[PDB]
């Protein structure tokens, strides 16, 4: 099988500036590499073909190349819209391939995240359950890291994070974290207590109720 | 133009099987290779198989050998895909994509996709619980409200505030599994001037389960 790598998996970069992105085969390619783009909604659509062509409605900003078994996808300037899943393919030869993908996204300025911690509602707790949620919003770059502390005490069990996608408008980013709790053990701690850590700050971003 | 709509995406028991759909027009259909290929939720895209424009020439995937069976029905322009067997791992949004761009093969039209889950969880749709800042939040100008989406199954889950009133400053979360069942949550900032005299709502929908949940959000 014609193996293809392509790398970066996720990759930023600044609105005017080039983006490079990289497929290698495994074995030799006779300018069967295509290229597709994919938008977050949306199917992969059709991109580049032959190595070097741009297919129907393709911007010039667009461009392959390569030859045997290195190609490559350039976007110069990267522009707002250019914010995609990127996949190259081979058809050369049965079976036909795709590399594992790229995330382009925007680099911007560096954002702290805005936290915001809820308590379980009265309506989750009348059914036994008690989810604890933090919200880090609107925050660059994506890496962040969150730990959950109940009276004190790290507690990774029952931690659910998820990242959404870079926002369209800000070019930003906000995760979703959850403690998974039951009441039962809920009632008999005193203080919740997400913490975060971010390169926007030296100290970690902290943020804390008493349950009431 | 060109037009590619598939269909008979949905849940099923591993083990299990189904069979996909996908309605071509605006072109000559008889004339066309197709393909299957399919994207996991994590992730990439992954070739399934081929079929020559008279069903004479069928290539498979190494993964779907002998369980996935490609055909056609030329006079109804509809391509398939016959899936038995189905493993886990086969869980993933399945597209067909024309083998068109002569001479230079390429797949360059491609249907919407449709969702298949391979697992023996069952269809449950979620609680849904409003979140509901402090014990009421005094400050800030700016106020951030949320909406708990929880122990559904399977996705997806489509997350409105006032209906489609509210879209900007809206999060809502890709969905993570926990205990065989699906979770999100979605924020919301609103005017703390305005709330909560002016009423704010998350709406929760679960296509599986043709289920449809609203819950205002209440202060405490």
């Amino acid at each position: 099988n014609i193996v293809m790598t392509q790398s970066p998996k996720s990759m930023s970069m600044s609105v005017g500036e080039r983006v490079t992105l990289t497929c290698k085969a495994s074995e030799n390619v006779v300018t069967y590499v295509s290229w597709y783009q994919q938008k977050p909604e949306q199917s992969p659509k059709l991109l580049i073909y032959g190595a070097s062509n741009r297919y129907t409605g393709v911007p010039d900003r667009f461009t392959g190349s390569g030859s045997a078994t290195d190609f490559t996808l350039t976007i110069s300037s990267v522009q707002a819209e250019d914010l995609a899943d990127y996949h190259c393919g081979q058809g050369y030869s049965y079976p036909y391939t795709f590399g594992g993908g790229t995330k382009l996204e925007i680099k911007r300025a560096d954002a702290a995240p805005t936290v915001s911690i809820f308590p379980p509602s009265s309506e989750q707790l009348t059914s036994g359950g008690a989810s604890v949620v933090c919200f880090l919003n609107n925050f660059y770059p994506k890496d962040i890291n969150v730990k959950w502390k109940i009276d004190g005490s790290e507690r990774q069990n029952g931690v659910l994070n998820s990242w959404t996608d870079q926002d369209s408008k800000d070019s930003t980013y906000s995760m979703s974290s959850t403690l998974t709790l039951t009441k039962d053990e809920y009632e008999r701690h005193n203080s919740y207590t997400c913490e975060a850590t971010h390169k926007t700050s030296t100290s970690p971003i902290v943020k804390s109720f008493n349950r009431n | 133009d060109v037009q590619l709509v598939e269909s008979g995406g949905g849940l099923v028991q591993p083990g299990g099987s189904r069979k996909l759909s996908c309605a071509a027009s605006g072109f000559t259909f008889s004339s066309f290779g197709m393909h299957w290929v399919r994207q996991a939720p994590e992730k990439g895209l992954e070739w399934v198989a081929y079929i020559s424009s008279g069903s004479s020439t069928l290539h498979y995937a190494d993964t779907v050998k002998g369980r996935f069976t490609i055909s056609r029905d030329n006079p109804k322009n509809t391509l398939f895909l016959q899936m038995t067997s189905l493993r886990s791992e086969d869980t993933a949004m399945y597209y067909c994509a024309r083998w068109g761009n002569y001479p230079h093969y390429a797949m360059d039209y491609w249907g919407q996709g449709t969702s298949v889950t391979v697992s023996s969880a069952k269809t449950t749709a979620p609680s849904v619980y409003p979140l509901a800042p402090v014990c009421d939040g005094t400050t800030g100008s700016s106020v951030t409200l949320g909406c708990l989406v929880k122990g559904y199954f399977p996705e997806p889950v489509t997350l409105t505030w006032n209906s489609g009133s509210l879209s900007s400053g809206v999060h809502t979360f890709p969905a993570v599994l926990q205990s065989d069942l699906y979770t999100l949550s979605s924020s919301v900032t609103v005017t703390s001037s305005t709330w909560p005299s002016q009423s704010i709502t998350c709406n929760v929908a679960h296509p599986a389960s043709s289920t449809k949940v609203d819950k205002k959000i209440e202060p405490r």
